[PDB]
């Protein structure tokens, strides 16, 4: 599983 | 540019319409046009720029990963898988080069406040990171160092100028930790950065209003999610 | 055309890759290139063509509806909502004109078998229906009659040449019933067509293998869903 | 609510 980066608001 | 004849305010209004319509390529073109008017961007306008290009490049990254997986498994079907993966890769690189071009001409040099300067430097780190994800040849190492250098400058400013719960500071630390783990082959640096960021933000939550609390704790949960995955 | 230099087989292979990557604009361009090689399309190739353009125009239709709703509510913000709705509308019309162009040059005239001829005539009805959804001026009535005429020809062939459970026949009847209800202001014709189609398909299910049964009953459930909505 | 037309396979 890939790491989570900052999402869109 | 095709948006040179449209008013800045009209470009921003249409970017918001394109977001509502989920037309992110349009939204990116409108915000590129707005940036090229030469005025600095507000916090809301930086959000529109960020949302537009993140969605465009996110779709390209997702497509590239699908095609790269098919290509890796095939390595007889001929050149078509490599050719089409290369096509998507080149378009992805073009978008990253466009964003990096806007930042270098002249968003970063005109950014004097902490929030604008840290946000743009984080952006620069992010789009070099996306270039690094597809890089292979004699350029991969230099691309990785460009991402590192942008993130590090952003971190140095954010630690001096923002509280540990500031959402821009938090999202920067999150993305730099992903850089360390996924790109730079430094999982221990990623874990250390994620843990320290989380703990310092926890200790500063008491200073926040309910609305800022919601924003800070969202990114902190993502730091926790990654720590769970990495450990 | 930009795909004139690529092998037909390579275009089809890349259309399948683009579908896997959810790159439907690419997939449509590849299948346009395949059609323009001049050979007739197989059943699987017609599916690739259909999936590609349905996804492209579906995104445009969804965006147009969002913008048209904002525009209707606003009727002061200036011309931007109308301008951007017009932009999306023109792009949508361009895609429909492209598909109708492929059908008229020369997919329909070379289609002699029932499955190919009915599928292409259904397509022609569908893309005129999509033009009708955004039409207003002195062209709306002629566009509606073009859709009706294409659907009617397809129905006449399908009733003579296919069993009532054939999925192409069923999907045609479904879409013609939507035409009657949503476009032609004929809800009673829509309901009648949907009910008759459903009942005749029910009576023919006993002839099918398990795999054909699955396909027929899926579209029949959609006829039922609409009948529930319409009554 | 809008009517449902034929979906993609
Ligand atoms: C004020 C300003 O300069 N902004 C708003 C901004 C840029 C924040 N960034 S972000 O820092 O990347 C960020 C992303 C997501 C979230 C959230 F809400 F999901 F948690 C966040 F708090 C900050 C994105 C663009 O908009
Ligand atoms: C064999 C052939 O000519 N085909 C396969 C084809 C064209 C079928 N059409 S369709 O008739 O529009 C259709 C769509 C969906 C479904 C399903 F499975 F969802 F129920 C269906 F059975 C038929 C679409 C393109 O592919
Ligand atoms: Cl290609
Ligand atoms: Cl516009
Ligand atoms: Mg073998
Ligand atoms: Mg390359
Ligand atoms: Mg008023
Ligand atoms: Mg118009």
């Amino acid at each position: 599983q890939r790491s989570t980066s900052t999402p869109n608001v | 540019g095709a948006m040179g004849s449209m008013e800045r305010a009209s470009l921003i209004q249409k970017a918001k319409l394109a977001e509502q319509a989920e037309r992110y390529e349009d939204m990116a073109a409108f915000m590129k046009g707005a940036v090229e008017k030469g005025e600095e961007l507000s916090c809301e306008e930086r959000n529109l720029l960020s949302v537009a290009y993140k969605n465009v490049v996110g779709g390209q990254r997702a497509a590239w990963r699908v095609l790269s997986s098919i290509e890796q498994k095939s390595n007889e079907k001929g050149p078509e898988v490599r050719e089409y993966r290369e096509k998507v890769e080149t378009e992805l690189q073009g978008v990253c080069d466009t964003v990096l071009g806007l930042l270098d001409s002249h968003l970063i040099k005109e950014a004097g406040d902490a929030e604008s300067r840290v946000f743009y430097l984080k952006m620069k780190g992010d789009y070099y990171r996306y270039l690094a994800e597809v890089a292979t040849g004699d350029d991969k190492k230099r691309i990785i160092d460009s991402a590192r250098s942008a993130y590090q400058e952003a971190m140095d400013i954010s630690k001096k100028e923002m509280p540990p719960t500031n959402p821009i500071r938090l999202g920067l630390a999150l993305n730099f930790s992903v850089f360390h783990y996924e790109i730079a082959n430094s999982p221990e640096e990623a874990i250390s950065l994620a843990k320290t960021t989380f703990d310092e933000a926890m200790a500063d939550l008491h200073t926040l209003s309910e609305d800022s609390y919601k924003d800070s704790t969202l990114i902190m949960q993502l730091l926790r999610d990654n720590l769970t995955l990495w450990t």
